[PDB]
């Protein structure tokens, strides 16, 4: 009886799975039936311990089709269908206990987090993450990267360049094999490149060249160069060209965010290192960028911390500091603390194994 | 997926306005909870009134939210105060979970209290609500 | 809307001819009527019912309540109406109960959101719109708040100020926001200036802050607590100790102590 019942329940999980990707009858049509098996007569049978006897695949495939919108393109324009799915999955997250059902808890977090990111509030994120934090021994490497990726994107919107950096770098470690080195790796990589640009500037483009799809890489190169060389005119014209890119990735928000940085990068290249640097050279450059805010921009820069300076507009001079032999005491204090932390964690990893 | 029409009404006044939202919110707390958590201070504010006596219904919604966060001691208290809307024979994911925690809390209290006294459950030293 | 015999009709007619306070008095009784109707909250039991005394009526009433709230200068109440109203247009998708005053409320809503100085909320709202591309660009109304938001970040205070003063929308109900927005920019511009200049003329600072009366500039220089000598403002970029806390900053002494504790962490990791 035990053996017979388990065997059926496994059999059903295979059958639905095989019946999607390569053997479906139309994914949208099938959703009803998937919802029907889950809600009555399945959760009811489980004793709240399932991790492997339910799987990400069922919710992933159903939800994937609702967001495709070219094999669906709705069935109600009121938006009843998709809202209900978001509620039903949100309800499940209560059902996955805070002491049990741990792998299954995390899969729910990834799906819910996506839907808010595409089109919603991404401060709705904040609760899901707190709830997620409990002892785990069962959440897989693929799921972890997915976690990290949604998390970085949110923090990127909120304007923490640093948090999203550590997480994004962590993401592309562990999971990537040959089935996660595919489309997922491409999404992750887009964000990882962007993040570096916003916080500061991105490493060389040499490494990325052989580790990703080339088709993606050419548009990414174009975007990075414009920011690094600092010209505004480059950045707009480039932004115009790869509209299609920024839309697919869900990164139209970059256009607002990167713009301030470009204008900043164009002052920064110029090494204002002498005791006084004349005003005229800096006004001269700015005119192309800015038609009414030449003085404002030089001021804006000084307040930001891009250059330490003095201006008088009577005498029309910029006096500045040496932008070369900076990096002194306590810059090692930051490095020394941070690098030791990195060392302790690796030693810990040796002890465990 | 928005609780915002309903949540917006809590911030307005008139008892009628508060009633119309409450009962809509009650059915779908478990489902809509992410959005509802941010309006939590306001929902506590309904509860702390005793001129507006649909305090117990605020309390019941608030408990659900408190569970999901992981403040179990707090949820248990509000669940008690809800009274005629806390029914243990309904047996959902909501009801089962706060019931568990409730027995837990009496047991803890009952250790400490046995060492002091030998009659405490008949008295008002501990919560009659818990006892009931 | 024409007069028939409802509160709803009378309120729409009043708002148009003024009577903003009268309209705000009417809004709680108008609410009461709505409570009776179950059609106040938006449903997902619809097949596609967009008739008057369905979604459509309910939409029109909320809008007028939002507009009244603005006029009375009651930004919180605007949000209340907006939270209620917002699903009716679309959450992600719905096309059949669309209007052009929609464009103007959402833009008023972005701007209201801006003066409060939250980048994350701003962005979050843009995402919520039916599409990223279509909505942000297409609408004239939406364009004003994105453009102001870009330049505020950029440092191009003067373009943004100038754009609000000359504006079409300035006549309407961007008027409300103009006074808040002006103070916020001028504050930022005074700090940029405080850093950048050792000295600057008083005439120059009166023009940058977007004054042209001598006296106001003396009051603002004083508020900011700058000494002024004659013909010139002098600037002191004036720090103090603290601005909240967060240790690694000294509740009781020593970064060297923070090194000793973090040394116990790596010296326990050796011995054993």
């Amino acid at each position: 009886k035990t053996i017979e019942v388990t065997a059926e329940i496994n059999c059903f999980m295979h059958l639905l799975v095989q019946l999607f990707l390569w053997d479906s009858k139309e994914l949208e049509q099938l959703v009803e039936f998937n919802r029907k098996v889950v809600i009555p007569n399945l959760l009811c049978y489980y004793n709240l311990r399932s991790l492997n006897l339910i799987n990400a695949k069922l919710w992933f495939y159903i939800y994937l089709s609702h967001e495709t919108l070219a094999r669906s393109s709705e069935e109600i324009n009121s938006d009843n269908q998709n809202i209900i799915l978001r509620s039903t999955m949100m309800k499940f997250l209560k059902i996955a206990s805070l002491k049990h059902d741990n792998e299954t808890k995390a899969m729910l977090i990834n799906l819910i987090l996506r839907d808010f990111l595409n089109n919603g509030e991404v401060d709705s994120a904040s609760d899901f993450i707190s709830k997620l934090e409990y002892p785990h021994t069962d959440v897989s490497s693929s799921l972890e990267a997915r976690y990290f990726f949604y998390l970085s994107k949110i923090n990127a919107i909120q304007l923490d360049y640093s948090t999203a950096n550590e997480y994004i770098i962590a993401a592309i470690r562990k999971a990537p094999h040959n089935s996660k080195s595919l489309g997922f790796l491409q999404q992750s990589n887009k964000l990882h490149c962007c993040i570096q640009l916003l916080m500061g500037d991105i490493p060389e483009l040499s490494f990325f060249h052989q580790s990703n799809m080339q088709k993606s890489l050419l548009p990414y190169y174009h975007l990075t160069k414009a920011v690094k060389l600092g010209d505004l005119k480059k950045f707009t014209s480039t932004i115009t060209k790869y509209k299609q890119l920024l839309l697919k990735d869900d990164t139209y928000q970059l256009c607002v965010r990167l713009r301030s940085n470009v204008i900043k990068t164009g002052i920064r290249i110029i090494s204002l290192t002498y005791k006084k640097i004349s005003l005229r050279d800096i006004c001269l450059k700015l005119n192309l960028d800015s038609e009414q805010t030449v003085e404002y921009m030089v001021s804006r820069a000084i307040r930001d911390g891009v250059i330490e300076a003095k201006i008088n507009h009577e005498d029309g001079f910029i006096e500045t500091t040496e932008l070369l032999n900076i990096y002194d005491s306590e810059d090692p204090q930051q490095v020394f603390d941070e690098r030791i932390k990195f060392a302790n964690q690796l030693h810990d990893e040796y002890l465990v194994s | 997926t928005t609780a915002a029409p309903l949540l917006a009404l809590l911030r307005e006044n008139q008892d009628s306005v508060k009633t119309y939202a409450l009962e809509s919110i009650n059915n779908v707390v478990d489902q809509l909870w992410s959005e509802i958590s941010n309006e939590l201070p306001d929902i506590e504010a309904l509860y702390d009134d005793d001129t507006f006596s649909d305090r117990e219904m605020a309390a019941l919604i608030a408990s659900k939210v408190y569970y999901n966060l992981g403040e179990y001691e707090s949820a248990v208290k509000y669940a008690l105060a809800a009274k005629d809307r806390f029914d243990i024979d309904e047996k959902s994911q909501f009801v089962e979970t706060i019931v568990s925690k409730s027995i837990e809390m009496y047991v803890q209290e009952a250790s400490k209290q046995y060492t002091k006294d030998e009659q405490f459950y008949t008295k008002d030293i501990i919560d009659p609500k818990l006892t009931s | 809307m024409p007069s028939l015999a409802e509160l709803t009709k009378s309120l729409s007619i009043a708002f148009e001819n003024g009577d903003y306070a009268a309209c705000e008095k009417l809004l709680p009784p108008i609410k009461i009527e709505l409570i009776k109707n179950n059609l106040l909250i938006p449903d997902l039991s619809i097949q596609n019912d967009i008739y008057l005394n369905d979604l459509m009526i309910t939409k029109r009433i909320l809008e007028v309540g939002a507009l009244a709230s603005i006029q009375t200068f009651n930004f919180d109440s605007f949000e209340n109406y907006f939270n209620q109203l917002k699903p009716y247009y679309f959450s992600n998708n719905h096309k059949l109960s669309e209007s052009d005053k929609k464009s103007k409320l959402i833009s008023l809503y972005l701007l209201n959101l801006l003066s409060q100085n939250n980048t994350t909320k701003f962005h979050s709202e843009l995402q919520y719109l039916d599409k990223h591309i279509k909505n942000l660009e297409d609408d004239s109304l939406l364009s004003y708040p994105i453009k102001l938001d870009r330049w505020l970040m950029e440092g191009s205070y003067q373009k943004a100020w100038d754009l609000l003063q000359s504006g079409s929308q300035n006549i309407s109900e961007f008027d409300s926001f103009t006074d808040i927005l002006k103070s916020a920019i001028r504050d930022e511009i005074a700090k940029n200036t405080e850093l950048s200049y050792d000295f600057l003329p008083l005439s120059n600072i009166k023009a940058l802050l977007f004054f042209n009366n001598e006296k106001e500039t003396e009051k603002f220089a004083l508020e900011r607590n700058w000494p002024i000598v004659n013909s010139k403002v002098y600037f002191n970029n004036q720090s103090k100790e603290k601005a909240d806390y967060e240790d690694e900053m000294m509740h009781e002494e020593d970064q060297k102590t923070n090194i000793i504790e973090k040394a116990m962490d790596y010296a326990i990791s050796i011995e054993n």
